């Protein structure tokens, strides 16, 4: 017996201690197949339009597109106005302002303060 | 000042009666010429100003400006001298047409004695750029870019002009000298206090600050070439001009008017710097950069001591600068690869050297790295801010490490690593670059001797 | 459906002139070689040789309007006339105080 | 670095020296193009262990997706040869 | 690296695979030789004990516990070759392998020097051109339908032919171009 | 490489009788292009 490994979010199992390939049944086998088919197909069409000699240009991705897409233009018109997104929304975007807001008035009351009273030994502070 | 007006309205006939292939020439020699002759006004004196006449006058806030006004048309030029070649003669007249209405705008604008004529021409320097951005621009989105920019502006802009006739109609005048030497304070009232955000709306909605900067990133990103610089280095410079003229009126009530956009700077600073991280397109992130840096400077001209005044004009023009350059070297970028896409070309140093030593010394300015004119003024405005609040200095620094971070970052993506395999049109960088890029560093390196021109009127 | 899924009539997106392939020494400036050259030829001399050094030199010996000489040799005469005669340097009032006039308050 | 051009005759000697030694097989009976798993009888264990000792021997690792299907001498020398980039 | 991979590994791959990997890590951990040499026979017999199991159930019960095993004790520091994925100078060469088309941006003045070399370039673009027009139409007519199930690449079959897609194997820049 | 355009698509949107369209409008006719209406 051996002390067992404890995955996490930022350390995943690794592939040998991972249980899902030694419990193997046919339709896993033909799952493989079709993952292994669909990227042979990408990978021919890319290397196809990569040797060509009469291409004198950038290869254009749909994924690349796809991906920017989804990560900049696509975000509102998928948005939704939930408690969830309200609330991350009005903590996140609230909670911070208000928060140094009230940390920079009190230690400006407080040093007005002092002014005032004239204890706070200000010398040679000329720049300003 | 006619000495200068004149010759930018002679540039237009010049140009319209140019042969067809020898219009980008004759623009770019008297534009520079008329660079040299802007170079006179930069010897002000400790005294008011240079009053020129009642109607323009040129102190030492507004030199610098107009310098740098003067001297970015060229680079415009060339700039935009790239993907017009295809573009019939009419329209690229059309377009230096623009350009030389833009500037001559502009250097009205700076001048201005009345506030006025300040508004007046404040609000024409829109149309130029409006139909910059909608006509000469590659993507689809360039006409919800140009109604954004159009209406974010007007919106705010607009009550200033009733602020500024009520001014008028009590005060007596506008014109800036009396207006200075006849200023009373502003009693703690209801409208005195929407006086004053009348008075400020207009301008920290161009500058932009954080919360309304939402149209800044289509207009950068949407935006023609020369657009994006003019945008990048001036349009933005008009807002903080604005504030700092006109907050001689607005005291003593911004001594607590100032927390909610103080606060709302500062923390905006942190929050665009840390988006910049986590960009996909270059232009949108040189962008948000610019946003940080005009919040810094917001920062400043709300405290409102010697030294923020002058950390800020010499930030002002600094980024400007800077965020010139970049924006050409992600046009240069862009036009070879025709995709605007931060990781989709890599590895470029090994094809083009010289072009990443550029970039290298872009993100070293963009750094504020010492004894750069950039960190000039950042640390002008952190050792205000501190005296204004010892509190201050763990947001700036943030600011300053977050800062670092996303420039190597777009160094190190777009420069370093394996070069993309199926990209084969990177051809040698053309000479026109190469002395755009040139044009554009040397004034910085060459400013870093001579800080007090770029340091306002409060040096 | 006997459409023929052609939206519009258009013109093929042509693909990108190389500016080198029929001009080698091209300098990115224009496609006709004379007014290329004659069109780098001004932008350096305009704006390195003319603008960039003389307006550097013409800043960099700008007179002295500022007064900073002035102001050093005015604060030179006044500390050591302050000096000589035993007064206390540097006045913490600005204006004299029998020029101004206060409202009594006898409150 | 001073490294030496190593060649496919150098390699191809290397690559018996290093065989020769291995005394499950004798060195009379192996040749360039013997096999592994028929002419001499080794196992797959023991295919991994020479691809193994070559691996230490020249200084650089073989992926296994590679290793595991060299079969021959000959061939071990030719990926070696396609690796380093030898002309002749 | 050159082989394209199968869909799955098999058992027989595994073990071979732990046994790599295992043999590597005990010479990690025995620093001197005749350690080594005895801690790797003592693996060997204690890897070979369980070689003629016939059912399939308890083998794969089996090489679990193995792996278990490996990753408790598995050297947090394993020794790795410098050119290896994980090596001291994996990529260090990386920035100075410049691609061949390059060459083709070449200033003619540039190109003065060395034109031998570049007409032998122009000899390999020409018959690039003829070989590409060749294998397009050989590996549309080899391929099965509904797309190809691997990726592994035929040889070539007539006389003058060529394999297909070999102009971007063939000229890689060097293993270290300078 | 080429500055988008509007086309048939975009230029669409505009062809109605009103913008935004609605459910009440939606059997809203445009006008004849000659402003003469059929003599039923
Ligand atoms: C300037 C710098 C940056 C600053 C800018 C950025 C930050 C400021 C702006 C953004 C933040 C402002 C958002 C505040 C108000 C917006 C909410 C809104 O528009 O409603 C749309 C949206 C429309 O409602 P709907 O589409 O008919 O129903 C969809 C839901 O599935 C139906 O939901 P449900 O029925 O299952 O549950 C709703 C229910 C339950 O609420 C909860 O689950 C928890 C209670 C949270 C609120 C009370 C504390 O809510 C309540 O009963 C509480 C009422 C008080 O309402 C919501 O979905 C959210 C409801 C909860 C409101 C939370 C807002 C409180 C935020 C603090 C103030
Ligand atoms: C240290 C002082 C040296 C003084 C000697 C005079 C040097 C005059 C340079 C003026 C500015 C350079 C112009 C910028 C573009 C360069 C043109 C170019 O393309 O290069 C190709 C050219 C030919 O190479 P290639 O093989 O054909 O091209 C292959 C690739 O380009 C591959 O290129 P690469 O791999 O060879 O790299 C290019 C190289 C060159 O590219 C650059 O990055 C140069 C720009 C560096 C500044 C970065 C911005 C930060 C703000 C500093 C502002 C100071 C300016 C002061 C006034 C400047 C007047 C114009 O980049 C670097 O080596 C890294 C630079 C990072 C240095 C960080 C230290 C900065 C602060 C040091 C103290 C400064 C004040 C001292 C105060 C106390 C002492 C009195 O190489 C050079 O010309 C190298 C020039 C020497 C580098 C100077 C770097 C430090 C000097 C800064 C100003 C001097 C201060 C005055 C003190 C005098 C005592
Ligand atoms: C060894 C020397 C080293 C230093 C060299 C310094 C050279 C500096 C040259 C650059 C000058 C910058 C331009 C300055 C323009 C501002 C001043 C200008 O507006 O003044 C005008 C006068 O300008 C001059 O007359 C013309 C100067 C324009 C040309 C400058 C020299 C370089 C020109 C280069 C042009 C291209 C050369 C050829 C290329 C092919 C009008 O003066 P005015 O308001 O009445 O004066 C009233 C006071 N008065 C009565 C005492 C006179
Ligand atoms: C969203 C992106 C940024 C946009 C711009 C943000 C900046 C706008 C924020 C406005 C700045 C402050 C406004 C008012 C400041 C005065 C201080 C006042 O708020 O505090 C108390 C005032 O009490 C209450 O606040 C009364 C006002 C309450 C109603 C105002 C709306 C509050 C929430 C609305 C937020 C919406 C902002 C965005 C609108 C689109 C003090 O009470 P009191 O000492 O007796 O009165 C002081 C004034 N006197 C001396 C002249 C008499
Ligand atoms: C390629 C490898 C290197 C080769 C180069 C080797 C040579 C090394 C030299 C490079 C830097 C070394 C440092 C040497 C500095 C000496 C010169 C310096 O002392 O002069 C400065 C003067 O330089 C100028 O002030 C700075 C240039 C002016 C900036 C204007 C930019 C040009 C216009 C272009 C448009 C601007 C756009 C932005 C608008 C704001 C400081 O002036 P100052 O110490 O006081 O006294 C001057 C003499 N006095 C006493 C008579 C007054
Ligand atoms: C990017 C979008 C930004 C939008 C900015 C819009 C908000 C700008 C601030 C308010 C604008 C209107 C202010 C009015 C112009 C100033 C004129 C003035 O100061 O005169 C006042 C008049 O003051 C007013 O009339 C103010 C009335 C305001 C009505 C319009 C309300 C608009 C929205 C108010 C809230 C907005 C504030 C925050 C905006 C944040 C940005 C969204 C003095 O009145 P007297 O007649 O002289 O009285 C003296 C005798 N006792
Ligand atoms: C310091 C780190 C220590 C790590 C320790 C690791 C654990 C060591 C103990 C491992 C336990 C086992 O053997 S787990 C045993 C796994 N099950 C089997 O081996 C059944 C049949 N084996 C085969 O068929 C193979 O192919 C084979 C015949 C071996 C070769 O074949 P070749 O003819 O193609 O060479």
């Amino acid at each position: 017996s051996f002390p067992k490994y404890k995955p996490s979010r930022l350390a995943t199992l690794p592939a040998t201690l991972d249980p899902a390939e030694y419990d193997i049944s046919p339709e896993t086998r033909k799952a493989q197949a079709e993952r292994l088919a669909i990227r042979s197909r990408l990978k021919r069409e890319y290397l196809l339009q990569y040797n060509d000699p009469n291409r004198l240009g950038v290869i254009e991705d749909p994924a690349l597109i796809r991906w920017t897409y989804a990560r900049s233009a696509n975000i509102y018109p998928n948005f939704r106005p939930t408690p969830k997104t309200s609330l991350l929304g009005a903590l996140f975007g609230i909670g911070p302002l208000f928060f140094w807001y009230y940390v920079f008035k009190t230690d400006r009351d407080k040093k007005e303060k002092l002014i005032q009273e004239g204890k706070l030994d200000q010398t040679f502070n000329i720049s300003y | 000042m006619l000495k200068i007006i004149i010759p930018t309205t002679m540039l237009l006939p010049m140009t319209w009666m140019s042969k067809h292939n020898m219009i980008w020439i004759n623009a770019t020699v008297h534009s520079l010429l008329i660079s040299l002759i802007s170079l006179s006004l930069l010897n002000q004196l400790g005294e008011n100003s240079l009053n020129f006449s009642l109607t323009f006058f040129s102190d030492s806030l507004s030199a610098p400006l107009l310098v740098l006004t003067t001297w970015l048309l060229p680079l415009m030029l060339m700039a935009s001298q790239s993907h017009l070649s295809k573009e019939t003669t009419t329209r690229k007249k059309l377009y230096i047409t623009m350009l030389i209405l833009l500037q001559l705008f502009l250097i009205m604008t700076f001048t201005a004695t009345e506030l006025i004529l300040f508004y007046i021409l404040f609000e024409a320097t829109l149309v130029p750029t409006l139909i910059i951005i909608t006509r000469w621009g590659n993507q689809t989105e360039r006409l919800n870019a140009g109604l954004y920019f159009l209406f974010y502006t007007l919106a705010g802009s607009l009550p200033l002009l009733v602020a500024l006739v009520y001014i008028q109609n009590t005060t007596g005048s506008l014109n800036f000298l009396i207006i200075h030497y006849w200023s009373h304070p502003l009693s703690n009232s209801w409208s005195n206090i929407f006086m004053w955000l009348a008075c400020i709306m207009a301008f920290m909605v161009k500058m932009p600050l954080y919360g309304l900067h939402l149209w800044l990133p289509k207009a950068h990103v949407e935006a023609p070439i020369a657009g994006s610089m003019v945008l990048a280095a001036v349009l933005l410079k008009l807002g903080g001009y604005g504030m700092m003229r006109i907050t001689t009126i607005l005291n003593p009530l911004t001594n607590y008017m100032a927390y909610p956009f103080l606060m709302l700077s500062m923390w905006g600073m942190i929050m665009t710097s840390s988006i910049c991280l986590r960009q996909t397109d270059l232009k949108s992130l040189i962008a948000y950069s610019s946003v940080s840096h005009m919040a810094l400077v917001i920062v400043a001209i709300m405290i409102q001591t010697p030294w923020s005044f002058m950390g800020a004009t010499a930030l002002m023009i600094a980024h400007g600068l800077t965020s010139s350059m970049l924006f050409c070297l992600a046009n240069t970028n862009y036009e070879r690869v025709h995709s605007r896409t931060m990781i989709l070309a890599r590895g470029l140093q090994t094809l083009l050297p010289l072009m990443a030593t550029w970039w290298l010394v872009a993100s070293l300015t963009n750094l504020a790295l010492p004894p750069s004119i950039n960190l000039i003024g950042e640390l002008f405005i952190i050792t205000a801010s501190f005296s204004w609040s010892n509190i201050t200095i763990i947001l700036m620094g943030m600011n300053m490490m977050i800062t670092a971070l996303y420039s190597l970052y777009m160094l190190i993506t777009t420069q370093r690593g394996k070069y993309t395999h199926h990209i084969n049109n990177i051809k040698p960088s053309f000479t026109r670059e190469n002395a755009l890029m040139a044009l554009h560093i040397l004034p910085l390196l060459l400013l870093t001797l001579n800080p007090k021109m770029i340091l306002g009127p409060l040096y | 459906p006997p459409e023929p899924t052609i939206r519009l009539q258009e013109d093929p997106d042509p693909e990108d002139e190389n500016l080198y392939e029929k001009n080698p020494d091209s300098h990115g400036y224009d496609k006709d070689p004379i007014v290329d050259l004659w069109n780098m030829r001004v932008v350096f001399f305009f704006g390195f040789s003319i603008v960039l050094v003389l307006g550097s030199t013409f800043v960099a010996y700008l007179p002295d309007y500022r007064m900073q000489e002035w102001a050093r040799r005015e604060a030179e005469r006044l500390v050591k006339y302050r000096e000589a005669n035993g007064l206390p340097l540097m006045e913490s009032n600005c204006f004299d105080p029998n020029k101004i006039q206060l409202p009594e308050d006898e409150d | 670095s001073d490294a030496p051009p190593l060649t496919l005759e150098a390699i191809k000697d290397r690559v018996l020296y290093v065989l020769k030694l291995y005394d499950k097989i004798d060195p009379e009976k192996l040749s360039v193009n013997s096999h592994f798993m028929k002419d001499l009888g080794l196992d797959s264990l023991d295919q991994v262990e020479i691809i193994m000792a070559m691996e230490d021997e020249f200084g650089f690792e073989i992926p296994d997706i590679d290793a595991e299907k060299l079969m021959c001498p000959q061939e071990i020398v030719d990926y070696i040869a396609d690796k380093k980039d030898v002309y002749e | 690296a050159f082989s394209a991979p199968a869909a799955y590994l098999t058992h027989q791959q595994k073990v071979l695979r732990l046994y790599k990997r295992a043999l590597r890590h005990l010479e990690s951990w025995c620093v001197h030789r005749d350690k080594y040499r005895y801690f790797a026979c003592l693996m060997r017999a204690r890897f070979d004990e369980h070689k003629n199991e016939k059912d399939m159930v308890k083998a794969t019960q089996l090489l679990r516990q193995a792996e278990e095993e490996f990753w408790y004790g598995q050297h947090p520091q394993p020794y790795i070759f410098p050119e290896s994925p994980g090596g001291t100078s994996y990529e260090r060469y990386e920035c100075y392998k410049v691609p061949e088309w390059c060459l083709d941006d070449w200033h003619p003045s540039e190109k003065a020097m060395y034109p031998d070399y570049f007409a032998k370039r122009e000899q390999w673009k020409r018959l690039r051109r003829e070989s590409w027009e060749r294998e397009v139409k050989q590996l549309q007519e080899e391929t099965p339908p509904g797309g190809p199930r691997t990726e592994a690449l035929p040889p070539a079959r007539k006389e003058g032919d060529l394999p297909p897609l070999w102009w971007h194997i063939v000229t890689r820049p060097r293993e270290r171009p300078m | 490489a080429r500055q988008w355009q509007p086309d048939v698509e975009w230029a669409e949107q505009f062809g109605g009788a009103v913008m935004y369209p609605t459910k009440e409008t939606a059997h809203w006719k445009p006008p004849p292009w000659n402003d003469v209406d059929p003599p039923k």
